[PDB]
């Protein structure tokens, strides 16, 4: 150890040299609530780096005709009136490479983990032009998400930008991180073609927030291939603003070179929350709730750098799942307003239907994914294109819950199917299914195997027959996942084994099936 | 296999705080050993040679209108002092520097003298009405321009009619071929009033009677052109900082010769060559002629630093300890 | 001679110039970028005079790596794009560049964007009605020639289907031509429509202008004036009825919006700029026909809240002559294209405009529909058989009709290979008033999906 | 996962020995080489020998 | 080389310095007030740098007396509070003054006011939970030991008697240092406490910072800082777990919002700061609990309007591991403690750590307790009758639900008369097994209302 | 430290004082009343709004 | 005059609404986008009339 040691030290001192070059010069006239205005620098140009003596940066993001209004990233005690403030040439920049890959970095790609200094591969600016239409290409393979609510009914392709709104406390975090999960099986095949990658950004998170979702990640193998851009609440409104646009970087470098990429970001709220702080101490003029003008440019010129590119570009993507906290369900305030209006698709998730016992709580019907049945496979589009209509028809039918013994023998039956979806898609945290699982899953309903099974067992059958058919019949998963369909022999199969299995199972009553 | 991963980051973790550690006593026993060979003279006129050979090897706040409006003001004052004479001037300083007082005690003159309109006769009438007998009629002639003319703001016609006084002292100043010891007084009492924050902040009372402060520099602060031009600039000061007035009247001084004030920081006052050289050199690098105002200080030991403009060239034993200091791993 | 920017607020740029060179406000000047990562020529587009020589602009571009003092030339004139027949079949940004291939247009005729609507003297007096030929259309929301059609779309509800078959519909039977003004645009979706109207072959025709989602708000307002000034173009020169499409409109006001808060504009009611009716106005009084020829307009129209009395909706209705709606609950029958019957509306569907029979045949057929659409909660809860012989006998006739408004269209002639129909005004109202007095009750429903007109009714049924 | 975690404690408590004594161990050396390096590093801040 | 005031705005002043002589930012600065009884040595902090070598200050003592021109002299150092073992059993203020015994904490070690929160790599998520012994807060929004618990609730639905519950609870037990900031809280509880603590002899281990509410928004923001610095204190340097205990966070935020605008910050939304969020992060980060060593946070959060939409709450949301949530509602209806049980929520609520007994139970109340308010706006107009019969005995199993989620609280005993109940958190979960599963439908429903737990359940089922 | 609101809907209703025994409360509570009336009003309030 | 009607260069007419100090805020009719710095504005000697 002592002779690395020695040795870093010595190619350190070996290889420092003069700074003698030239650069210009400002001062620090006002400082205050995470601002410094500038005077000075006549050369600076909009969002460049500004370094302060103490070792503090600024991002130079308002000029004046003699003052140049500098959002103070970190450590703004430290400044002072009459403080020399150096510019960098540099626009905001951050390093980028598979180094990142299973580290916790702040808006500037330095670790915050607390291991090592990570191994830069390439720097981009945080603020490169997004593909243009001519670059791009149709959003047609899935991201799969391991939640049956979702890629059956409100589906992810990759390069699309699907949005996780909701109130507090209703599964957002949740459904983004078994997103990130279930991409492991993926992971361990290394098929870059199947490979994707992950960045949760979290912006205005508390610290030990960040650290369990780390350790639910960790505790599923996602670190492998997965990173966190972390602005702590404790961090100033810079790294919260900065930190999507960091993400966005570390994720556009592999997409670039044909890698696949999931961009988490929780939450974009709190983003537009911390732009509107630095805007509004800038003295930049508001309109409605306090934002400034731009704020929808803030968050377009994000989402829209998520993609999907063509062959000419390596083919790689970006799929963007921004997350939003809605105040008392209005998805009609502002920020809400403006990423459903950017966003391909919404899994607005709703308090109400957390507490009757229905999570991931996603509101279907209201729902949408505009990229629709393109960001399926073929098995899953197939078995899930009944699932909507069923549970509109239930939607419908519920009203009459009291009184299934009148209602008419045809839509009686709707009324039962539908109850048993409901419960079919229900799925508890960290247990994302596999697609070859959950169009199994789906097949069970759609198909009606589980017309004869209690309402209040499904969820256990279910998990049960996925438990047997994954042990003992395998060949079926295998045919799913192979070739993506689901053969008419595989089906017959199936049935076979679904009847199988269901004359063994036993339910709350104790009672028989079929 | 985490705890795996665990020790061997808790070893890397060891090995880097480690080497910061190293590192850290290396580059202070470097800070001791360079600051032990700075003491020497021959030393620091090595480090000071060594900079200056690399680097042989390497009105604004005003607004269109008021700065166009000053340009032509500036331009009449040429034609002005194509025909003035020492004594004339003096007289001409004195009167514009009354008139400033006029303006900026009796606003509501002021306010209706800078409207900005481009049918300013009136303006010029109310003018000679109001000073015909009070003043000289060279400085009602400049005058009137400095009233046709348009301003963006109440405050720039002072702004230019002291300008103006200033521009004719420093023209006495010139003619009379004491252009180089008034800059080097102006400089002197700029270092000095910014080394001297009581008495300087207490010339800045502009909320108090001017001619307090007046005997104040009479008292305390030398050639009668760098004396009248104090005295005029803190009865015209309107609440800026003494010490930045007189170092912007030393800049305008040298401005106005043609040259521009670079400020220079070093551990001691080197000879006359170095003087030459370090001036040829930066006329070489910014392509004007120059004048150095050497602050000297001890902190910035060794090597030489120089700012002129809102640009730095800057090479010491501090600077680098800094450059340095801050690499570690 | 040129100018310097002196302030840099985000998209807002202020720029010095000397006295005599001021360029008049809408004007266009451009700027460098210089840092490499960023280089642009940075377009500014004139908004105010501050005063003292120095002008207000809003960029339409990212301003990320402007420098004060950095050199600012004036064009001399306003937003401009190239106009002509050569616009056909390429995709521009809001500024008139083409982005499949860069530099394409620049050599054609360019018209500045701000110009003024028609004189007084030159509209015409009276709304003549549209034949498209589609029958839902025709007959129960008639569109007007020169007027605006609100389009409330949806995910898989075949707005883009709709597109192309009014595109094809202009294209192929007036002899026009379609511009399509994507304001705020998604850029999935914009590669998704520009492929898929290759793919149609009908790009050929359509002159696509996307003011994308990327862009500062300035491109994402002046997009809907660029794609309506090669529509202009289309009318005034070449002699050509035009279909001018907007999505959205509502960003197109919100954009609006945005710029005036940027300007520092003190923001009317709900927070929409005070000009919102002026500059709503500006765009859609442009929108008209003039000496025989004109430009239609089918606007998708986002509805915050879902509340019609917000300034930005209800600002837009005030223009706009009819309202097309879509719906999944017909798109899943099988109903293309997908227009609800009852949901949409027009406001030349009178007896004064339409002739008499054409209001008693739509009229009846609204009536009939609508005791279907009431009597569907019997038919979900109770069964058809709940139903008396007389609603039965109505809801026979509600299938079918239902079923009539469909059509085979020429956006279909991509995948089912069969020819689009275009069905004659006088023979859809002849077709209507026979089917809802009950004269073709005996055929199944299967004979009634898209089919175009009543000897193709025909043709059909006694095949089947 | 008890066992386990038992073994990941064990691991942790002999990583703080082994460390402990080998930062004692290493320090004890970089005491000298910190003169070495703190000589050539004042000529390489002086930009000259010293 | 000392300063002067230069302009008085309420409590916030500016103060103009020496060149070279500018204090540096959250410096505490000394002033005199020399008039009759207001005579009196004032702290203010330097909140701002205004340039001129002026910087803004926010007095923490009122500025009634002051005077233009009267010196100023900076201490070098911020605000700095005693720490140690000997601050416990002793009352401050914000200032680190005592307020029992003058001039005590002055040869303590003093430690600044600010600092910043631990790093990252310091911080692991909590798990254990912390037994309260109510039967709501065990059950449906269970603590954690070592998180940061709170109670929020608007205007008089009975925060205070609710934290000082959990005070009587967890402080009388808890083994290690206790430590409680009032944070623009009434003085009248404050002294409650303080008489209680001392009644109970739990002063020995208790420290208390009071800047309660007649005190100026300098003092109402830096109280809570002064408090959890002596809780980094217990923390960091001597490893005994903490408590930490906040009425009224809200009131730290509400302070700022007092000085933004006198300080030119513009406002935001409704009528914060801009700084918001900042601000409150730099509080709450500070609060957590590193590895190894324990900060059990219970931080009242006041409710504007009662309206949970409003910034201050939405923001403080984010920082909480545990959230109980009071509401007017719950209160009108009598139900104290009135924890709105839909509202309120926990991390540690997961069977993986409650275990699968205790997460069945709590989620089949939320979901009969969810159903129930989705039912009374049908029970109010059509009634209870027309529903179901299965909703109908939910119903009632609600109606039960909502009183014995009511507990006789002992701070409570001035509200109720009757002694206070501990209910062990398995009898909690075995109760509300019973009647979700109905075993307990044949009690009348004011026998659950008040009552700690099944023995004083049937006693009581047995008074009626 | 309470609340009398006086709900103009039960003044008109004929509750004059009109409290709205639900919302309104004191909380400084029994410590505020003689022992006879804790003894007979003890839990009035709670009584009332339920 | 307040409320007098000006004339702009460009044939616009505008109506004098804030008479300032040296200042003159008029609102103007028709096409404001005539309207720039330095025009010459000349008055119409009639109140606004028609
Ligand atoms: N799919 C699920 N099944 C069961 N429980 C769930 C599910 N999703 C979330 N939960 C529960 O909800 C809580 C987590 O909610 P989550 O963290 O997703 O909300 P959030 O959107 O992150 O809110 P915030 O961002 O404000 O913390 C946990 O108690 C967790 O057990
Ligand atoms: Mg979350």
């Amino acid at each position: 150890s002592a002779a690395d040691i020695e040795g870093a030290i010595e190619d350190y001192v070996s290889s420092f040299s003069a700074d003698t070059e030239r650069e210009e010069i400002g001062t620090v006239i006002d400082a205050g609530d995470g601002i410094a205005h500038v005077e000075g620098l006549p050369s600076v140009m909009t969002q460049e780096l500004l370094e302060f003596p103490g070792g503090v940066l600024g991002v130079a993001l308002n000029l004046d005709e003699h003052s140049v209004g500098a959002v103070i990233l970190g450590e703004f005690e430290k400044i002072e009136e009459g403080q020399q403030v150096k510019r960098t040439g540099e626009v905001l920049s951050v390093p980028v490479g598979d180094a990142f890959l299973g580290r916790v970095v702040n808006p500037l790609g330095q670790p915050i983990d607390g291991q090592g200094d990570i191994a830069a591969e390439t720097r981009r600016a945080l603020e490169l032009q997004a593909p243009s239409v001519v670059q791009r290409q149709s959003v047609s393979e899935p991201l799969q998400t391991g939640i049956k609510a979702i890629d059956a009914m409100t589906p992810i392709g990759r390069g699309q930008r699907q949005l996780i709104i909701g109130d507090r406390k209703t599964g957002k975090t949740a459904v983004c991180v078994d997103t990130i999960l279930n991409q492991r099986e993926a992971w361990l095949t290394g098929d870059p073609k199947q490979q994707v990658r992950c960045v949760y950004v979290a912006i205005g998170q508390k610290g030990t927030t960040i650290a369990s979702v780390k350790r639910a990640l960790e505790e599923g193998g996602a670190m492998e291939y997965t990173t966190i851009v972390a602005a702590p609440a404790s961090d100033a409104a810079g790294f919260k603003w900065l930190a999507p646009y960091t993400g966005s970087a570390i994720g556009q470098h592999w997409m670039y070179n044909g890698k696949h990429v999931l961009i988490v970001f929780d939450d974009l709220s709190k983003q537009a929350d911390a732009y509107r702080a630095i805007s509004l101490l800038l003295r930049r003029p508001p309109g409605r709730e306090a934002f400034p003008g731009d704020v929808f440019y803030l968050h377009s010129r994000l989402l829209e750098r998520c993609a999907k590119l063509s062959d000419e570009l390596g083919g790689g993507s970006m799929t963007g799942l921004p997350i939003i906290e809605t105040k008392a369900n209005d998805i009609s305030a502002f920020i809400p307003t403006n990423v459903i209006s950017i966003t391909d698709g919404q899994c607005f998730l709703e308090s109400d239907l957390f507490n009757q016992g229905v999570r991931p709580a996603i509101n279907v019907g209201v729902s949408v994914s505009r990229v629709g049945g393109a960001a399926q496979i073929k098995a899953m589009k197939e078995v899930a294109g009944s699932l909507r209509l069923d549970l509109s028809q239930y939607r419908e039918l519920e009203a009459f819950a009291a009184f299934a013994s009148d209602l008419d023998a045809a839509s009686k039956a709707q009324l039962d199917r539908g109850a048993r979806l409901v419960e079919l898609l229900k799925q508890p945290q960290y247990s994302p299914l596999a697609v070859e699982e959950q169009v199994v899953a789906i097949f069970l309903g759609t198909q009606g195997h589980l017309d004869s099974v209690p309402v209040e067992d499904v969820q256990r059958f279910e998990s049960e027959l996925l438990e047997h058919v994954k042990a003992s019949h395998s060949d079926i998963f295998d045919g799913i996942r192979e070739t993506k369909k689901l053969s008419e022999e595989a089906e017959e199969k199936l049935v076979s084994v679904i009847n199988e299995f269901k004359k063994g199972f036993q339910a709350s009553d104790g009672s028989s099936v079929v | 296999a985490q705890g795996a991963q665990q020790i061997q980051l808790m070893r890397q973790q060891l090995i880097r705080q480690l080497r910061t550690g190293l590192g850290a006593e290396a580059v202070n026993k470097a800070a001791e050993i360079v600051r032990a060979h700075v003491a020497d003279p021959q030393a620091q006129s090595a480090t000071v040679d060594r900079f200056l050979s690399e680097l042989e090897q390497m009105t604004s706040r005003l607004r269109a209108a008021s700065r166009q409006s000053l340009a032509a003001l500036v331009e009449k004052f040429d034609s002005v002092a194509g025909g003035l004479d020492a004594d004339g001037l003096t007289n001409l300083a004195d009167e514009l520097a009354s008139v400033a007082k006029l303006l900026l005690s009796e606003t509501a003159l002021n306010k209706h003298l800078a409207e900005p309109t481009d049918d300013s006769a009136p303006k010029v009438r109310l003018l000679e009405r109001l000073l015909s007998d009070k003043v000289s009629a060279t400085t009602l002639d400049l005058l009137r321009t400095a009233v046709s003319n348009r301003w963006s703001t109440e405050s720039n016609l002072i702004d230019a009619v002291e300008h103006t006084a200033r521009l004719a002292l420093l023209k006495r100043a010139e003619i009379a071929g004491e252009v180089d010891e008034v800059e080097e007084q102006l400089f002197r009492f700029g270092r000095v009033l910014d080394a001297e924050p009581r008495l300087s902040a207490l010339l800045s009372d502009y909320t108090t009677p001017a001619e307090g402060r007046v005997a104040l520099l009479d008292k305390a602060l030398v050639n009668q052109t760098a004396a009248a031009l104090l005295s005029q600039t803190v009865g015209l000061l309107r609440g800026e900082r003494a010490d930045e007035a007189v170092i912007d009247l030393a800049e305008l001084a040298v401005s106005r010769r043609g040259e521009v004030v670079a400020h220079v920081s070093a551990a001691a006052e080197l000879s006359d060559a170095q003087r030459t050289r370090l001036t040829e050199v930066l006329s070489r690098i910014y392509g004007r002629p120059v004048s150095v105002q050497l602050h000297v200080d001890p902190e910035l030991l060794g090597g030489l630093s120089i700012t002129v403009g809102d640009e730095v060239i800057d090479g010491s034993i501090a600077s680098r300890l800094a450059a340095a200091q801050t690499g570690l791993p | 001679t040129a100018g310097r920017v002196v302030r840099i607020t985000g998209p807002v740029v202020d720029v010095e110039f000397p006295r005599g060179s001021v360029p008049e406000l809408f004007n266009a000047l451009h700027a460098e970028i210089t840092f490499g990562a960023l280089a642009k020529t940075l377009t500014l587009e004139v908004a105010q005079h501050l005063g003292d020589s120095l002008v207000r602009c809003i960029s339409m571009q990212p301003t990320d790596g402007l420098v004060r003092g950095v050199e600012v030339t004036d064009t001399g004139a306003s937003i401009s794009v190239p106009v002509g027949d050569g616009v056909k079949g390429h995709v521009f940004n809001a500024l008139g560049d083409c982005l499949d291939d860069p530099g394409y247009g620049k050599d054609f005729e360019h018209w500045s964007i701000h110009r003024k609507p028609p004189a007084f003297s030159d509209l015409e007096p009276r709304t003549e009605m549209l034949e498209t030929g589609l029958k839902v259309v025709d007959l129960l929301t008639p569109y007007v020639r020169g007027g605006k059609i609100a389009l409330f779309g949806g995910a898989g509800v075949g707005k883009t289907v709709l597109i192309q078959e009014m595109i094809n519909r202009i294209a192929r039977n007036f002899g026009g031509t379609s511009v399509f003004a994507g304001v705020g645009e998604r850029t999935r979706e914009g590669n998704d429509l520009w492929v898929e109207l290759a793919d149609a072959n009908v790009l050929k025709d359509t002159a696509l202008v996307f003011g994308q989602m990327d862009e500062p708000p300035g491109t994402r307002m002046r997009v809907a004036l660029s794609a309506l000034t090669m529509a202009e173009f289309f009318r005034d020169e070449q002699g050509q009825d035009v279909l001018l499409f907007i999505d959205n409109i509502f960003r197109f006001t919100q954009a609006g919006s945005e710029v005036s808060t940027l300007l520092g504009r003190m923001p009317s009611a709900v927070g929409y700029q005070p000009t919102l009716a002026d500059e709503m106005g500006e765009l859609q009084e442009r929108i008209t026909s003039t000496r025989g020829r004109s430009i239609t307009s089918m606007q998708a129209v986002y509805v915050p809240a879902d509340d019609y009395t917000d300034p930005a909706p209800a600002t837009t209705f005030a223009h706009l002559d009819a309202t097309t709606e879509l719906s999944r609950a017909v798109f899943s029958k099988g109903i293309f294209p997908a227009v609800d019957p009852l949901a949409s509306s027009s406001t030349i569907l009178d007896p004064a405009i339409v002739g008499d029979e054409h209001y008693r045949v739509a009229q009846e057929v609204i009536r009939i529909l609508q005791r279907y659409k009431d009597l569907q909660d019997i038919i979900a809860i109770l069964g058809i058989d709940e139903l008396s012989e007389e609603d039965k006998q109505l809801v026979n006739r509600a299938r079918r009709i239902e079923r009539f408004l469909s059509q085979n269209m020429m956006a279909a002639e991509q995948f089912t290979g069969q020819p689009g129909s275009t069905v004659p005004l006088k023979e859809t109202i002849e077709a209507f008033d026979k089917l809802t007095k009950g004269e073709f009750d005996h055929l199944p429903e299967q004979a009634f999906f898209l089919i175009g007109g009543l000897d193709d009714l025909a043709k059909k049924a006694e095949s089947l | 996962r008890a066992q386990a975690s038992g073994e990941v404690a064990q691991t942790l408590t002999q990583a703080d020995q082994q460390l402990s004594a080998q930062g004692d161990q290493v320090r004890s050396g970089l005491e000298s080489s910190v003169d070495g390096l703190s000589a050539k590093l004042a000529s390489r801040i002086l930009g000259v020998d010293v």
